[PDB]
């Protein structure tokens, strides 16, 4: 897993392997395409809230 | 150096003292620490040792 948030820092499965400033937006791109839904880059993606 | 008194200096915790193997396993965490803050146990990523 890879978790994001608005100020754009992320964990390595929930650790925080590197800091970053302010993100604004993100374009993600990989084999998913429908087919490899199972297989796919990612499994489940979501918009969450603290 | 492993299973001797050596001076450790590991990820800015640094000292002296005699390391061990454990086979435990958590799929998530890297150190682990003791309540004063000291840390015994760790496993390193490549190979979960
Ligand atoms: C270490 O491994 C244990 C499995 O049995 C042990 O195998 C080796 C390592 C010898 O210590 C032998 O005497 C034992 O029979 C696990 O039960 C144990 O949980 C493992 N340690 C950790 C921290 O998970």
């Amino acid at each position: 897993e890879i978790v994001i948030t608005k100020y754009g820092d992320v964990y390595v499965n929930g650790f925080g392997y590197l800091h970053l400033g302010l993100l604004d937006a993100v374009t993600i791109n990989f084999t998913g395409h429908g087919t490899d839904d199972d297989v796919s880059g990612f499994w489940t993606i979501a918009s969450t809230n603290f | 150096t492993l299973d001797v008194c050596t001076k450790y200096t590991i990820y800015g915790f640094k000292g002296e003292g005699i390391i061990t193997l454990t086979n435990s396993s958590f799929l998530a965490g890297v150190y682990y620490t003791s309540d004063s803050g000291q840390l015994l146990a760790f496993k390193n990523v490549t190979s979960g040792a």
